[PDB]
């Protein structure tokens, strides 16, 4: 679970592990796929996807998922998790607004990103409705056994940890995590590499001058902008994505029937949708003379049909035809 | 003129007295309850940004 | 407690107990009468309106209301529940979401429904203020003790339940809840009607080729349109509905008091409201020469004003009046 | 902590500890500074801002700040407490909604005010983000340490406590909090003023005719406009506030960069930002020649630039030049 810099942590930038990077209001069925520098899923070791695993410390906490909260403008709602990411059903939002409780502390993280949710056909809702006709949106998957594509995820560079530099009672006093590599010096002269067992600090005394790092590659980690590089190398750990963005038909809109009204050679249309519905035609002759225009407020709207047809789009509603003669 | 710019119109910042056209009418509380209707244009340093 | 198919229920269509049907957004005071399929209010039996009973299986569950939440684009208030029906106020919003808290799931309903509220007057707030004057708004009642409407309640048709359809080791066997009516065949031959305590099935042998019915018509129930017909007849219960729209004074609007400039027959009118408010006049003559516009930008306006008079209507404020000479 | 009239507190106008003045959506970090009448802070004696005094009866009840809840047409954030005053950060909502959770009780309190949160900018976001410019906003601060404001907080007026008015068996029976000062008769004649210990009422029989009051000026109040005078005198007690606010430089705007592109003294200039950029120029020559134009919509634009000059605005990105001979 990586943890980075979010940038309004509830008062002002924090570094959570919940960092939130990669928001996609991309697709089309009010979900929106995020990346959490936080590995949830299984714990650190092998069961059970509904539990959750951030960084505290140097450390991991591999618990239970129990009051996760992604929101925006509303609050989402969450769809799954698989890895270091999250999908959720959210409304649009000028930002985004993510957290989970661990239970001492309410541990947030938040984001700007532009968020809409167009539903695909010619009504522009704000939501997706319970009824109206299926039609190919874009949206992702509720599943895991994914591998459209893959993101490289080579190791993490070094973190800082003052908590290790403690005083050896007149001495700067660094230790290690388990055996980890921390890469130590400080101003003064003394060890300049670092890669050891617990060191102390023959020179410098001010824990504010010396390197409290952690090479802790035993594990990989998303290769965040908000990561440092680890200088050494690109090693491996290329892993893929769960949600891709699939062809998935959304339960969609409708905009309601039109009225139909006769006149000569013109249709006078008393119309009244739901929400801004975008009409058009094609006067079908070789002078195509077409027509948009969205509609939110019911109009009573006119169309010069011609002698040959003219056709007719109430929204993602079929589109209509007419003879009229 | 109230509403319109310099509705508050101080000297300066210290200065305890100053111009407050603001057009404030009270208006009598309602239902008897205990609050206080202040009817008034918010100002023209509202508008104005 | 009524259960139907809830649309959008949390990942997607489920069948929830709370399946919300008929939303209301047509009062004007912050509020929506809601009909879930659920019928809280007393339990079971005698008490407490306060009390929480839905479907659980084919049974009820007749608890506590602890966490009720309906919401919106924001979190509604709860105003008063009685029946199947609930009155909460809510915010505008594009759609209805409702949902309480069992205690070991969220298990929510949510649905589409266009909802705003205007205040009456000719303020075009989007919320009730503390103060201003009071005007016949149209609003729903705290209470119960209510007659003024109601709607056909007539039985249950059927219900599947597959959990009765187990297995006699190797043929598929039907149980009964209490006795109740079973109504039982399967593809192949066998009994054909079921009306019976628990049967077994001697000629198919799969659960999924056979009538699992519940034919419990002891409670009938709202007549939702996601109901199935109980086939055999009208049976009685007419009841009524609590929520009855009424005229109330709503608390209403109020907008700023105008800037009154003299001009030579002529009003200037320096104004400055907090909302969209219509102003409109009337200039007295038989000639009327009326004017409207929505203001909710401060504007500088003029009216020629006439030798007789002329009003002028600033919002729900009252009508002002002017000698013009 | 001072009890006054909430308007909306839930169902209608209750009498909530946290009734709501003074509400001040007039920075632009995100941030409301609020006074509620309830003095959070410390506790009755000395501990622990984190703790929560509200009045519940005549009395305090100085306790665990547990689930505070501040918001709007979205959950706000807390910034912090001081006195009778919190600073929240909120987003934009017509109205303003506060409240706790004691734990038995929701208990919470609303109230209209107009809210927005433009950051300083000639970008009209709707949020802060995490990166761009800064410059100078208008903010509060986050501390206590402050004395560049006091407002006057005098006594308490008196308050009704019907709760004293008990009955003695036939006459209507006062008594006092601690020895306070309950100022008390009846609509019959007896006792005129009252400042004593717990009395009778010989004359009068039915509380609903008497005078329970109690001045307890022990500790004074903020002067809400929901404050019954105190009317002997205008004691001491000016104090402080908190939440100045100060010349921060908020985190801030910025605006994608423009696409330039040259013609012969004219800038096309596709343009496409993130939110409405008002967009400005200066045509050096003593002839100004402005432009402005907010512009949220991707646009095409064009500049007639002269012999000597021309200077560019991308919303608060800094300004631009340009030679166009």
């Amino acid at each position: 679970p990586y943890i980075a810099d979010c940038p309004n942590c509830g008062h002002s930038r924090c570094d959570s592990p919940i960092a939130i990077e990669e928001v996609r209001g991309d697709a089309h069925a009010g979900v929106i796929r995020i990346q959490t520098s936080a590995m949830f899923g299984l714990k650190t070791d092998g069961v059970d996807l509904a539990y959750m695993s951030f960084m505290n410390g140097k450390t991991q906490k591999s618990i239970k998922i129990d009051n996760l909260h992604v929101r925006t403008s509303a609050p989402c709602s969450l769809v799954s998790h698989h890895g270091y990411y999250i999908l959720a059903q959210c409304p649009p939002g000028d930002t985004v607004t993510v957290g989970f409780h661990d239970g001492p502390n309410r541990h947030t993280c938040t984001v700007a990103h532009k968020v809409e949710f167009r539903p695909v056909g010619r009504e522009k809702y704000r939501h997706p409705p319970e009824h109206g006709v299926e039609l190919p949106c874009n949206r992702y998957t509720h599943k895991r056994a994914d591998q459209g594509h893959y993101v490289e995820m080579h190791q993490p560079g070094l973190v800082a940890d003052h908590s290790l530099l403690s005083i050896h009672s007149a001495k700067v006093k660094i230790t290690v995590p388990s055996g980890a590599q921390v890469k130590y010096y400080c101003k003064c002269p003394d060890v300049r590499e670092g890669i050891t067992s617990s060191d102390h600090t023959t020179t410098c005394t001010d824990v504010k001058q010396c390197r409290a790092y952690l090479i802790d590659n035993k594990k990989w980690v998303y290769n965040s902008g908000r990561l440092p590089r680890g200088e050494g190398d690109t090693f491996k750990g290329k892993l893929h994505v769960p949600f891709v963005p699939v062809k998935a038909k959304c339960i969609a809109t409708l905009a309601p029937e039109p009225l139909v009204e006769h006149k000569h050679r013109t249709l006078i249309l008393h119309l009244h949708p739901d929400h801004p519905t975008l009409l058009t035609t094609r006067s079908l002759g070789s002078d195509a003379n077409p027509t948009r225009q969205w509609i939110e407020r019911p109009t009573t709207v006119n169309f010069t049909v011609t002698g040959e047809g003219l056709e007719y789009t109430w929204g993602n509603h079929p589109p209509k035809r007419v003879w009229a003669q | 003129k109230a509403g319109s710019f310099g509705d508050l119109q101080s000297r300066t910042s210290t200065s305890n007295d100053l111009y407050a056209n603001t057009n404030l009418k009270l208006q009598r509380p309602q239902a008897g309850i205990v609050h206080t209707p202040f009817t008034q244009a918010p100002s023209g340093f509202e508008r104005w940004k």
